[PDB]
């Protein structure tokens, strides 16, 4: 239980500061852990920064009418993408981009939608 | 005190078919949506209709009516969408209504394929802001499919609701907590009501609450927002006699109201008086609980004339009228007395005390 | 409810009063000893008892509708087990 933990968050603070309040209170959950309590707890406050991400992902297709500059947001968001719970987000466009460079066919104009390492994703393979 | 103010029914429409789901417009709150079954007696006529009410001028008929192939089952406005009026049906399939456009019949409409929905989807909603948003839709047979509003032939996400490993869930009715897009409560048929997440690690079915006897016939999570945070409460109401309060935190129902004769179809939290909720029996009564004022007898009562059993309840936006629609299809609507719908300033920690209680 | 501590307190009162006795003591003098307090007991018990009854007339005396003072009765239903509580009840009960 200790490894999956230490696995997930030492992935999720080297990364996130990748892409104040969001670091403050991360690095406070990882305080408050060093036990069913202090994981509940700890993946309280993850999930509640997770949906606030969401809300920036979901501004992400507010902000931008053409591929170009949403394809900018998501090279800014990298962190993201080993975390599966913003990948229902980002999943949501990925359908639309990659149809939309699928239909231009641009190496670099899809790896950036699928993020690093896009070999293993089943989409990508093709 | 409640009191009778707009009784709504079209004798060529709304005649033999019960009110499968009533909705409120967010934008042009004086509209209210009402879907119906199939008539029994007619086969000509088509299955499912659709009509959408106005409170506004005295006009008798609907404001526009609309119509498909099969029964509508839910009905919603697409909350950041004016033009538009969604709904299911039970042939599990999403049908689009646009008031623009002078089709009747739907102008898009979902598959009936695998992806896609197959039985019938008791519950759809349009969740996310306004910059970006998504209809949830939740079938019988658990599957729950995300869909955009401007295209509706592919599916935008697909996945089934299961727990215990492998056990389908029967979502009967399902709603979401105010300001939350990823946490949901569902009732079942199985008469457990399960706390599902639409995106995570644990996508799914993440809690079960135990404790009721019957199908679960309505979810409805807290609505009024205020000084102290109640998001996590929700009403249930189910065919064992019952609505019960439920808190996402605890596994066990936080309370249980039945001072009822028959089954409980559909319950709903006033939306702005925190305590208040109102409760649609079988036998015609439309019961105001007001937890603050008195928690074992409902706060107030009122019969529809002739006592048709009442299938669904749904408060206006502004809390102080409340539509309920019948078996017979007449859609009353009844305005809430001073005294029990706005809310006093203390009404906030007054629940708070009464959930102290409890 | 003032009434329920001062029931609480009392009781345990009389079970301080009647654990000062040595009972272990056998002889006149256990047996005379042992004899009072057991009277102190049952006399301030009977009396915790009608303190008790006072709760049960205040049930009327604040439940108006049927499911009320039904859960008052449920509530209370392990007191109900006592001898003099249960006859005190009985135009409720009807």
């Amino acid at each position: 239980q200790m490894r999956k933990f230490r696995r997930q968050h030492e992935q999720l603070r080297a990364v996130i500061v990748r892409v104040a309040n969001a670091i403050e209170e991360v690095n406070l959950a990882y305080e408050n852990v060093k036990w069913e309590a202090a994981m509940k707890r700890y993946d309280e406050r993850i999930d509640r920064v997770e949906t606030r991400i969401t809300a920036r992902l979901r501004d992400q297709l507010g902000t931008a009418k053409n591929a170009n500059e949403m394809f900018r947001i998501f090279s800014r968001f990298n962190a993201l993408f080993v975390r599966p719970h913003i990948r229902g987000a980002i999943r949501e466009y990925q359908t639309q981009l990659i149809q939309r460079v699928k239909d231009d066919i641009y190496m670099k104009r899809v790896e950036d939608v699928l993020g690093k390492g896009w070999e293993n994703h089943v989409e990508g393979q093709k | 005190k409640l009191s009778l103010n707009r009784q709504f029914f079209d004798e060529r429409w709304s005649k033999h078919r019960v009110v499968s789901c009533l909705d409120w417009s967010s934008q042009y709150p004086e509209l209210l949506v009402a879907s119906y079954n199939n008539n029994e007696d007619a086969p000509h006529e088509p299955d499912g209709v659709a009509l959408v009410w106005n409170m506004k001028y005295k006009k008798t008929t609907p404001e526009y009516v609309f119509h498909c192939q099969s029964a509508v089952m839910s009905a919603t406005f697409a909350k950041f969408h004016p033009n538009l009026v969604v709904g299911g049906t039970y042939s599990g399939q999403i049908v689009l209504w646009d008031n623009r456009s002078n089709k009747r019949t739907p102008v898009q409409r979902t598959p009936l394929s695998a992806a896609a929905h197959t039985h019938p989807v008791y519950c759809v909603n349009v969740v996310g802001t306004q910059n970006a948003h998504n209809l949830i839709s939740i079938s019988t047979d658990g599957k729950i499919c995300s869909w955009s509003l401007d295209m509706l032939s592919h599916p935008q996400d697909s996945m089934e609701l299961v727990h215990k490993q492998s056990k389908a869930v029967a979502v009967t009715s399902m709603s979401f907590p105010v300001g939350d897009v990823n946490n949901f409560v569902v009732g079942s048929e199985e008469g457990s009501v399960y706390t599902a997440c639409r995106h995570g690690s644990k996508a799914g079915i993440s809690e079960m609450f135990e404790g009721h006897q019957g199908p679960i016939t309505g979810i409805h999570c807290h609505a009024a927002v205020g000084a102290v945070d109640f998001s996590h409460l929700f009403v249930t109401s189910s065919f064992d006699w019952t609505v019960k309060l439920w808190t996402t935190k605890n596994n066990k129902p936080l309370y249980s109201f039945e001072d009822n004769a028959d089954y409980v179809y559909d319950v709903m939290w006033s939306p702005t008086h925190p305590a208040l909720f109102a409760c649609v029996d079988g036998m015609g009564r439309l019961d105001l609980w007001n937890l603050n004022n008195d928690t074992e007898v409902p706060t107030a009562s009122i019969s529809v004339e002739g006592n048709p059993a009442l299938n669904r309840v749904r408060w206006t936006h502004s809390g102080r009228e409340i539509a309920v629609g019948d078996s017979e299809g007449q859609i009353v609507i009844y305005d809430v007395g001073e005294q029990i719908a706005v809310p006093r300033n203390d009404e906030w920690a007054r629940f708070g005390r009464t959930l102290a209680e409890i | 409810d003032a009434a329920d501590a001062n029931a609480i307190e009392e009781v345990n009162l009389a079970y301080e009063n009647v654990k000062e006795v040595d009972g272990l003591d056998v002889s006149k003098e256990g047996t005379e000893a042992w004899e009072a307090a057991m009277k102190r007991y049952d006399e301030r018990i009977d009396r915790v008892e009608t303190r008790i009854t006072a709760r049960l007339r205040d049930q009327l005396g604040t439940a108006k509708n049927a499911n009320e003072m039904f859960r008052i009765f449920s509530r209370f239903n392990a007191l109900f087990v006592r001898p003099h509580i249960r006859g005190a009840i009985r135009e409720y009960q009807t």
